[PDB]
RNA sequence: AACAAAAAGGAUUAGAUACCCCAGUAGUCUUUGCAGACAAUUAUGAAUGCCAUAGGUUAGAUUUUUAAUUUAGUCUAUAAA
RNA sequence: AAUAUUUAUGU
């Protein structure tokens, strides 16, 4: 009970009543705020109302007396098992970089996924794969393990053309005279390099310090 | 995504009257530039570059060698819509204060036209012949002609990947391979290293390619094939692209510093 | 949320309307991206090209037009998919129907109910629909098709009028006695649906808007209702020209 | 029947987030640090991306705009969240880029990925029908089931005692009846067998008669029992009586994909030499010297033994920034437990310079300025 | 091993003493210097090179005072979000 | 077919579900950390938060867009309130279609049921059905007390409570963004969404912003056709009276 | 054995039965009975139905046993009240 | 880190 009383839900019925009859008995009431007829048509909703929330899936049938009947459920869909799946065969296709923000969220309007894994909009990620997958386990009736197979093998093909692009890329250009910049694997090492050197000094630094300390711990008050 | 936009003046439908085929131009863009765009959709569909026009692509992605296959659909893309957008229907005459530029720097008109056909043939190989305005500090306003290998990029931003000359058949041992050969090094250890060989103007406003030819046999072994006996061929194709030019927008991209 | 919207006593029938219909646009999801109007453009220009005379003759006689080949209408498909829908129905029906549509335009609603009444009472006599009824939905597509004692409309003369017997009213039946005594010859309240051609015309003949200027003129309007551009867009499409160029933009039946 | 609001979520980037995978297994028996975590095998959360417009405003997709200070600047914006949203009503997120450039680099040496065999090195890649294969039906042998990768079985030698028993109690002991009706239809064909001439001079597979009298015959030859028990519970073979099932079947696919490339039967054409005959080196770190025992060498972020053979023999403090060798890799391959495992061996002379060539440090260049 | 546990509703998260104490170094160094006064004497000479090392103590100017800590200012920023709450 | 700053430059008339949730406006806190109350619009639980239904939000927000016009058609003074580190430009950009005024800090305890002393000083004109200034009125800007806003427009809810509680004291209706953890009883018109998104806030405020520059055009609209859509405020209304009062005795004397 | 009311001795203190100290008997312990009084406390009798969440914790169960659901206890911090 | 002398009174 320590929290204000908020009457903000009745500002229209509280404000209305108070315009309705002046102080001044005898006199007619002044004009209201400017506002009360702005909103004479739109009350507020119910809120602070508990129902029955919607439910993702099955409720337990054999639940004799059971709790948590106003609490919202858990989303899952079929591709969640898939895709649980999929990201355990290949744990480094999580570090290919995945972008989540949406540009206008109308990516879903040009997904046919009875084509192929290539898609407009969206790149070739697992996403392809589990989404190609469902498809062929739905329409073709394959078996979880047939339809990842599939799709499964489209996409290494797919991949393995876009390591071999790089390759082939860069030596055909440096034939026609084109020279490219640092890679990322002389950058990796020169940045190990300045970072190992730090610890260097803190390694030297410390070797120093328990060293000092021996000799301050070794008892020669008394020279003899 | 990256869509193809339509040509000039009504090209795709009609094609050039004394230049190119109406299937020529359909089969040399239409369906070409329709194919290294899906190409390039493919590879920017969800990084930086989704949103990114042709030309930020073809800079963003110059040094990086792992960027290297996306730099080439890019600047192929811009270099060949650069060589139809200063085609005409018709020959244009050219301006007077153009025309006066042009023999000073080349001595006549027609010596430049042998020097631009002369290297695209000589070239031997897919590429585009440009006409770059080149203008250093305290410099007049100069013309050259500067020639790139097949998906090389004139302007300065991406010196990564002029590609103006070949490496097999210009660096060996003799005075003049040696020479090539260590410009050659000099670049690739300078590029690295991080080092500019040439002070460049902030704004990469030093070169300005005015002019294209795109030299791909994709755009002439149909309309001029092979050119067996020297009738049609690329020799032909080279020529009959003179008549075409679009002297009058060649003059105002130009931007030629008022003199006379 | 309608049981929260609490009128007040003095409210006049069109307030509480409006209140309702600003409710109901709140739950507007959007309609689909690419469903399109299915009458529309060619079709409903069709439409008004063979559904505008008082005989079933002229209108199947218009649709072959449509139908066969080389008609700058477009409509080929759906012209001959629609003859092979009117040489499946009652001929009666159909005299009688079209019937309807023209007196129709002239009757008030509470008038119509009770011709209504009459006129389908006439009905349970005839012969096509106890014959179409048992034969289409209680044998449910067995025995055949239904057999209508006229087998064709070409079998009803040119000078034969089987329409005139099921408007007039007899006396064994008695007239419909409606609940109230209220009527009116044109809906009081039917203005909440899309913009139909009535009042984009009106629209035009009140201002001077453009091609564009006058779409967004319903759009603001509308408050935002979802379809008036592609609504809007189409009247124009069909009954509208350039005029005085882009400025100005007129009907077409001049 | 779904809502409308629901059709977009279930399409949404957001929700294709993958759950965070289990970590790579590492000895259960056997401490462990507490606080202090360095980086994992392999990548266990997704890393994210964004524009470089958005990046500018720390927005990246997610509940809140991350903040600037510790996600701009860098070239390659990487973050890994680990919870959208915690119980400080914050986005615990982290730099990705441990994991996200570890891929590129090794990516960058274009090798593929080979079937480890005990020690003619023949390799043979990973990609292939032959082997990649998960799908099987009943008529798979116990010869085929060597060429798959993905059992649904455990591995004997591999689990615990104590998980051992739970697999015992939990999953083999109440298969007991479904067992006997598999040798059924196996004894339906030991029947059919019989006629498997009868023809040319299936029963319904129901006989609790016949199911007996075949196991017994079964106690005296232990090793054809197994392969049919191997087969029902989906079991890694272990016994050589092939596919490496001495450290146990793979958690992974064996690319893992790090690396889709089949073979590096190639020439990488050198613009001025020409093709080179073996490829180009990459300078690796060293750690942990010899004099603990065993080097150690950091090649692109992994780290793989020294190559057999100095800097590796003892520690140095004189050299900068550390004892730095070139070296070719030779072959590499995925281990059971999920690592990556590099087969390294020392590079040559002549290519280090090559190399340095292009990359200006050569201190003599190869091309024009050597006479001999 | 339970894991620590959510701390209740305080009326402040704060550390006591922010700034670590830094003994007085040349405490230490006399504590050296009594120490070989006792096992030899008081005037002997093996306590020359401790004594000038205590004297070169108290000629040395005091080191500056290390900056402020700032760990109690995120303390209060995180308090509420950390533990249960605030408290009066 | 996005910019980061295009909620700004053109903030859009309606929000449609695909912007909604472009926008991170469905990203709910914590499960843990929510209001048990606000449960009527979370649609689900997924990687750990509770997801506010898209529809909900719609249907919310326009009802709260129909409530910025008609408050801004009727002669209403709406305050945009977003008090965050990168708040301010959106509601300063959305004050200004609407006509009305900003606030991007800390609101000062007091302003409404205090208004006598803290905006004492700030000056103040009189305008009229066309909102062009009225000479006449020196003497009332003198003795008028300050003004309070007719409709106050938050961002962020669950922040700012003192100025909600004074909106509910001083009978104003206001309108928020009610995240899962914030209560629903602290404003009149919720509008159910993730208010932690710099994204989302831009595009809901974009379309209240939409809606008063709709509403102030109508409002305008009809005044040059001589109808006006608001009668004199009460304080102005009295100092009428008392101004033929004081006449009066002129015709008299 | 040890501890320790009582009794007694030594100190402290203005005095010191006392608090402190050297010692010390009943008694604490075993067995068999009596006795029934306690801040015998959660200062809250027992039991049944019912009301919204969160973070720990105890003994189980289920599960894609990694981590999440779940039954019966216990303890902190809150909502409505 | 386990320190410990003594301090009554106030229409
Ligand atoms: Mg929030
Ligand atoms: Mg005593
Ligand atoms: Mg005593
Ligand atoms: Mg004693
Ligand atoms: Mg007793
Ligand atoms: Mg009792
Ligand atoms: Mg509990
Ligand atoms: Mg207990
Ligand atoms: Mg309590
Ligand atoms: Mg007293």
């Amino acid at each position: 009970g320590k929290g204000r009383i908020f009457q903000a839900a009745k500002v229209y019925q509280r404000a209305s009543e108070a315009a309705a009859t002046n102080i001044v008995s005898g006199l007619p009431p002044r004009n209201p705020p400017l506002w009360l007829k702005a909103i004479e048509s739109i009350p507020p909703a119910e809120i602070n109302t508990r129902p029955y929330p919607i439910q993702h899936s099955p409720p337990n049938p054999r639940a004799r007396k059971p709790r948590n009947l106003f609490r919202p459920t858990k989303i899952v869909y079929p591709e969640d098992e898939l895709r649980r799946d999929f990201y355990r065969d290949h744990p480094w296709e999580l570090a290919r970089p995945r972008m989540i923000i949406e540009l206008d969220g109308k990516d879903a309007r040009f997904l046919d996924w009875s084509k192929g894994l290539r898609q407009r909009g969206i790149p070739l990620s697992g996403e392809s794969v589990v989404q190609r997958q469902l498809w062929l386990m739905e329409n073709q009736g394959m078996t979880k393990q047939e339809a990842y197979d599939k799709a499964r093998h489209e996409f290494y093909k797919l991949r393995q053309l876009e390591q071999m692009e790089r390759r082939i890329a860069v030596e055909e250009a440096r034939m026609v005279g084109g020279y490219f910049g640092k890679d990322l694997l002389t950058v990796g090492m020169e940045l190990e390099n300045k970072t190992y050197e730090s610890w260097k000094k803190w390694a030297t630094t410390e070797i120093a310090r328990q060293e000092s300390a021996r000799a301050s711990m070794y008892t020669n008050v008394v020279d003899n | 995504q990256h869509y193809l936009m339509p040509l000039r003046d009504n090209f795709e439908q009609e094609g050039i009257r004394n230049f190119l085929s109406p299937g020529s131009v359909n089969m040399a863009y239409t369906e070409y530039q329709t194919f290294i765009l899906e190409k390039l959709n493919a590879l920017v569909v969800g990084t930086d570059f989704e949103q990114k026009d042709t030309k930020s692509i073809v800079l963003a992605t110059a040094r990086d060698p792992e960027l290297a296959h996306v730099f080439n659909h890019a600047s192929m893309a811009h270099n060949n819509h650069f060589f139809f957008d200063h085609l005409s229907p018709v020959p244009v005459k050219m301006g007077d204060k153009l025309f006066y530029h042009i023999n000073e720097n080349f001595g006549s008109v027609d010596t430049l036209r042998d020097e631009m056909i002369g290297t695209a043939v000589s070239m031997f190989g897919p590429g585009f012949v440009w006409l770059v305005r080149t203008q250093l500090p305290g410099q007049p306003v100069a013309l050259r002609v500067m020639a790139t290998y097949l998906a090389g990029s004139p302007y300065p931003g991406a010196h990564w990947r002029r590609q103006e000359m070949d490496a097999q058949t210009s660096i060996g041992s003799s005075p003049q391979g040696l020479s090539n050969g260590q410009r050659f090094f000099e670049r690739s250890a300078a590029g690295f290293k991080g080092n500019k060989l040439e002070p460049t103007a902030p704004g990469g406003t030093d070169l300005i390619p005015i002019l294209c030819l795109n030299t791909w046999e994709y755009a002439w072994l149909r309309e001029y094939g092979t050119g067996v006996g020297g009738m049609g061929g690329k020799l032909a194709y080279a020529q009959s692209w003179w008549n075409m030019i679009d002297w009058a927008k060649v003059e105002e991209e130009a931007r030629l510093e008022t003199r006379i | 949320r309608l049981a929260e919207l609490t009128p007040r006593d003095y409210w006049t029938i069109e307030q509480r309307l409006s209140v309702i219909n600003d409710t109901i646009e709140e739950f507007s999801t959007g309609v689909p991206y690419d469903e399109n109007i299915e009458i529309g453009g060619k079709i409903r220009l069709a439409i008004d090209r063979c559904f505008k005379y008082d005989k079933i003759d002229e209108i199947i006689a218009a649709l072959k037009e449509e139908a066969a080949e080389g008609a700058k209408g477009g409509v080929q498909s759906w012209a001959k998919n629609t003859l092979e829908e009117l040489t499946q129905r009652s001929p009666t029906s159909l005299h009688v129907t079209l019937r309807q549509m023209r007196l129709g335009k002239s009757w008030g609603i509470a008038h119509t109910f009770k011709r209504e009444h009459q006129m389908a009472a006439k009905f349970m006599k005839s012969h096509d629909f106890n014959e179409g009824v048992t034969a289409l939905l209680i044998d449910k597509g067995a025995n055949g098709p239904a057999k209508w004692k006229p087998a064709s409309l070409d079998e009803i003369p040119p000078g034969a009028n089987i329409s005139e017997d099921y408007f007039r009213n007899d006396p064994e039946v008695p007239v419909l006695e409606l609940l109230n005594d209220r009527s009116y010859m044109q809906y009081p309240y039917n203005k909440f649906g899309l913009p139909n051609d009535y009042d984009v015309k009106e629209a035009i003949e009140k201002g001077n808007f453009t091609r564009e200027k006058l779409i967004d003129h319903f759009v603001e309007t509308r408050r935002g209702k979802q379809g008036v551009r592609e609504a809007v867009s189409d009247v124009l499409d069909r009954m509208a020209v350039r005029s005085k160029g882009t400025e100005h933009v007129q009907w077409k039946k001049e | 029947g779904v809502s409308p609001g629901g059709a977009l979520l279930r399409t949404s980037r957001m929700f294709s987030l993958p759950p965070v995978i289990p970590p790579p297994p590492g000895n259960k028996l056997q401490m462990i640090s507490e606080r202090a975590s360095a980086t994992e095998a392999y990548p266990t959360h997704q890393v994210l991306t964004t524009f470089e417009s958005s990046r500018s405003r720390g927005d990246w997709g997610l509940k809140r705009p991350l903040p600037l200070k510790s996600t701009t600047g860098t070239t390659y914006p990487m973050v890994k969240v680990k919870e959208m949203d915690s119980l400080e009503q914050i986005t615990d997120f982290t730099s990705g880029t441990q994991h996200g450039l570890t891929l590129k680099k090794f990516q960058a040496l274009n090798i593929p990925i080979s079937t480890p065999s005990e020690i003619r090195p023949v390799q043979r890649s990973v990609f292939e029908a032959d082997t990649d294969v998960t799908a099987f039906s009943p008529d798979e042998q116990i010869q085929e089931a060597e060429k798959r990768w993905k059992f649904s079985g455990p591995w004997l030698a591999g689990m615990t005692p104590g998980e051992f028993k739970e697999y015992l109690a939990k999953t083999v002991r109440p298969k007991r009846a479904e067992f006997r009706k598999f040798i059924q239809k196996k004894i339906a064909a030991q029947k059919t067998e019989a006629a498997n001439r009868e023809l040319q001079e299936k029963p319904e597979s129901i006989t609790d008669d016949e199911v007996t009298e075949y196991l017994r015959r079964l106690r005296n030859d232990n090793q054809v029992l197994y392969d049919l028990v191997g087969q029902f519970l989906d079991l890694a073979p272990l016994k050589p009586p092939s596919p490496y099932g001495g450290r146990g079947p793979p958690i992974t696919h064996p690319s893992a994909g790090i690396s889709y490339l089949r073979t590096a039967a190639y020439l990488n054409n050198h613009p001025i030499y020409g093709p080179q005959k073996s490829h180009p080196p990459v300078q690796a770190r060293v750690l942990k010297p010899r004099r603990g025992n065993d080097a150690k060498i950091g090649v692109a972020g992994f780290v793989a033994d020294g190559p057999l053979g100095s800097v590796m023999d003892k520690f140095d403090p004189s050299i900068e920034g550390g004892a730095k060798l070139w070296v070719n890799v030779d072959k590499a391959t995925v281990d059971s437990t999920g690592r990556v495992q590099l087969t390294v061996s020392d590079a040559k002379a002549t290519d280090v310079l090559i190399a340095k060539e292009l990359i200006g440090d050569a201190r003599e260049p190869i091309f024009g300025s050597a006479p001999k | 091993p339970n894991k620590p546990i959510r701390l209740p509703p305080l009326k402040q998260l704060r550390v006591r003493q922010a700034n670590k104490a830094e003994e007085n170094p040349c405490i230490a160094v006399m504590s050296s210097v009594l120490a070989c006064w006792a096992s030899a004497g008081y005037n002997s000479a093996g306590c020359a090179t401790v004594e000038n090392a205590l004297r070169a103590c108290m000629d040395a100017p005091k080191p500056a005072p290390k900056p402020n800590n700032t760990i109690n200012y995120h303390l209060s920023r995180f308090q509420e979000r950390l533990t249960q709450g605030k408290s009066k | 077919r996005y910019i980061p700053e295009q909620y700004l430059r053109n903030p859009p008339s309606d929000a449609s579900l695909e912007d909604l949730m472009a926008a991170q406006a469905h990203m709910g806190h914590n499960t843990s950390l929510w209001n048990p109350a606000n449960a009527r619009y979370i649609y689900g639980v997924r990687q750990g938060i509770h997801i506010i239904s898209l529809e909900t939000t719609a249907t919310h927000l326009r009802r709260a867009a129909r409530v910025v016009e008609e408050v801004a058609y009727r002669g209403g003074l709406i305050l945009f309130v977003g008090t965050r580190p990168g708040q301010r430009p959106i509601v300063v950009r959305a004050a200004e279609l609407a006509k009305a005024c900003h606030l991007f800090t800390k609101w000062r305890p007091g302003t409404i049921t205090n208004r006598e002393q803290l905006l004492g000083g700030v000056p103040l004109t009189v305008v009229d059905e066309l909102d062009r200034p009225l000479s006449g009125f020196e003497d009332h800007l003198h003795d008028r007390r300050p003004l309070a806003p007719d409709l106050v427009v938050c961002l962020n809810p669950k922040e700012n409570m003192t100025l909600l509680y004074e909106c509910s004291l001083a009978k104003i209706p206001t309108i928020g963004i009610i995240d899962t953890n914030t209560n629903p009883s602290w404003v009149t018109y919720q509008i159910p969404a993730n208010d932690d998104s710099l994204r989302a806030t831009a595009l809901i405020s974009g379309v209240l912003g939409r809606a008063g520059e709709r509403g102030q055009k109508r409002r305008l609209e009809a005044a040059q056709r001589g109808v006006v859509t608001w009668k004199t405020p009460a304080d102005v209304q009295g100092y009428f009276e008392l101004a033929s009062a004081r006449a009066a005795d002129a015709r008299r004397r």
